[PDB]
């Protein structure tokens, strides 16, 4: 989500009554880092290539 | 430390736009001067102005308010709302 | 009298503020629990 | 989250250091240096490999070799004298 | 998809912001930057005479993908802004009175 | 003509005490999320994913630990040691 929209929770990017997902805590702010530049499959190829 | 004022923002944006070359005149610039109509800027020149505004102040802005700052007084009243300098 | 003390302590002798007003448990936890619980350490050290 | 990353990276090697130390106190019986270094030339290679594999994964975690290294650069959310 | 209007203007101004930003973080040596920015400017000035919707949409999503190729690993963020390193160091705590839960103490 | 007696005077039940003010605003989404997660077992069903996880962690993984634990039973005797000596028993 972008940070510039003014949520209730700027810390976690979440409006006050917003429906949480099936299996939320993989999609939390406290969830893993989840990079967005490479595709994960490509990234696997480049790491094993080096 | 270093704390900005309103007149500091004023003189920085006036000396900013006096450096730019596709303005109409260096004499018709006011706090209330429209960038699009009074200064004779395009749809796309005003975006490069906004880009220089945000580079020179430090602060970065989204596109949600990048069109909001149509006149110069709106740019000054924008930038004096942010505690970053 | 218990309710008239503690309700007035919550909303507002009442109108003072000094610390710390001794509670109900501190007489037999500092003077029976804690010294027997220190004596237990002493006996465990010297029984070793 | 960088503190999470850093300490859980170090804890990965702390597990293998505990494994290695449980091997230490059964091969040599002792945790002191003065007995282990006196008797280390008698135990054969098939055991010291098992020891120093554990005590090298322990160092590979904290002295930041390639197997896990992404807690150093993820420790710059602390300040500069840290 | 549509000619001269606000819905096309907001799009192309957003894409022009992104096309200057995604070369700001990309090189050092400001001389080369302001050169490159003038020719990026010339690319937007040269093709802005399209009179049909279809070839407009064709060049439009083609340059959306061209801008999508040259993405950068970390964009230059000012530190007090939410990609940066000064972001939320000491947020001042909100002024709040103590909400009490126990009748008895405290 | 069968009524419990006129000699009862039964009243209402209080739990007694102090109305503590609300220190928490409950979020309806988080509340129904958590009520869905704790009582998850009343709506669980067998699918291919559920069966795959149940095949691994209940059957295959105890059997693998069983093979490793009952085969390698009294092999290793790492008490003293020397060079060239037997490290195992079998
Ligand atoms: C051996 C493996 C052999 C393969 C068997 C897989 C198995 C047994 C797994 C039990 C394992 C026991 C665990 C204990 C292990 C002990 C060591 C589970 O089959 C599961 O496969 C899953 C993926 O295919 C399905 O997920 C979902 O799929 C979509 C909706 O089906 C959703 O849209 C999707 O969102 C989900 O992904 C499950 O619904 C399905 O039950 C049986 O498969 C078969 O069962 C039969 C009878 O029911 C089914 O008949 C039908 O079901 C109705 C649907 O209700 C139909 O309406 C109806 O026409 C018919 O009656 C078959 O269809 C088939 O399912
Ligand atoms: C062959 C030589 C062996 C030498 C080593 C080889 C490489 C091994 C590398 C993997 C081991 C690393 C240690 C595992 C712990 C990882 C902890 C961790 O990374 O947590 C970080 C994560 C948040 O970090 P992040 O979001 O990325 O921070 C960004 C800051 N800007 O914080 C989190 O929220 C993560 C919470 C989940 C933590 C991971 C849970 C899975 C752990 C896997 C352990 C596997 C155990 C399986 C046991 C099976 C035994 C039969």
């Amino acid at each position: 989500k972008n940070p510039y929209k003014k949520y209730d929770d700027q810390q976690d990017r979440r409006n006050l009554e917003e429906p949480l997902s099936v299996n939320d805590d993989l999609y939390d702010m406290w969830s893993p880092d989840r990079f967005t530049h490479f595709k994960n499959q490509d990234a696997l190829k480049y790491f094993i290539g080096f | 430390a270093h704390v900005l004022t309103k007149d500091m923002i004023q003189e920085r944006i006036v000396a900013l736009l006096e450096s730019f070359d596709k303005v109409n005149d260096a004499k018709n610039i006011t706090a209330t001067a429209n960038l699009t109509s009074d200064l004779g800027l395009d749809s796309l020149d005003v975006v490069e102005v906004v880009m220089a505004i945000e580079e020179e102040f430090g602060l970065e802005i989204p596109d949600h308010d990048a069109d909001e700052i149509k006149t110069v007084q709106q740019a000054i009243d924008y930038v004096s709302a942010q505690p970053a300098a | 009298l218990k309710d008239y003390y503690y309700n007035g302590r919550r909303i507002l002798w009442e109108i003072k503020r000094e610390g710390a007003e001794k509670e109900d448990w501190v007489n037999q936890m500092y003077f029976l629990y804690a010294p027997s619980l220190i004596l237990l350490l002493i006996v465990m050290v010297y029984k070793s | 989250k960088s503190a999470l990353s850093a300490v859980l990276m170090n804890r990965f090697g702390d597990a293998f250091f505990v494994l290695g130390l449980c091997v230490i106190a059964y091969v040599f019986g002792t945790l002191n240096y003065s007995t282990i270094f006196a008797t280390a030339y008698l135990i054969n290679t098939d055991l010291l490999v098992l020891i120093m594999l554990a005590l090298f994964i322990a160092a590979m975690a904290k002295s930041a070799q390639f197997g896990l290294h992404n807690w150093l650069t993820l420790a710059m959310e602390g300040p500069t004298p840290v | 998809p549509v000619p001269f209007s606000a819905a096309n203007k907001k799009l192309v101004t957003s894409m022009y912001r992104q096309s200057l930003k995604l070369a700001r973080n990309w090189i050092s040596n400001r001389q080369l930057f302001r050169q490159k920015a003038v020719e990026i400017r010339h690319k937007f000035d040269q093709n802005a005479q399209i009179s049909n919707p279809r070839l407009l949409a064709r060049t439009l999503d083609e340059t959306r993908a061209h801008l999508y190729e040259f993405r950068h690993p970390d964009p230059i963020v000012p530190p007090s802004f939410p990609g940066g390193t000064k972001y939320e160091r000491n947020v001042p705590p909100r002024m709040e009175k103590i909400m009490q839960h126990n009748l008895y103490e405290p | 003509e069968l009524k419990p007696s006129s000699a009862i005077q039964r009243g209402p039940l209080n739990k007694g005490g102090w109305d503590a003010p609300h220190a928490l605003h409950n979020d309806g989404a988080i509340d129904r999320y958590a009520h869905w997660r704790t009582f998850y077992q009343e709506r669980f069903k067998y699918t291919r994913a559920t069966g795959k996880s149940t095949l691994i962690f209940l059957v295959a993984f105890p059997a693998l630990i069983g093979y490793v634990a009952y085969q390698s039973e009294g092999l290793f005797e790492f008490a003293g040691k020397r060079r060239g000596e037997s490290v195992t028993t079998r």
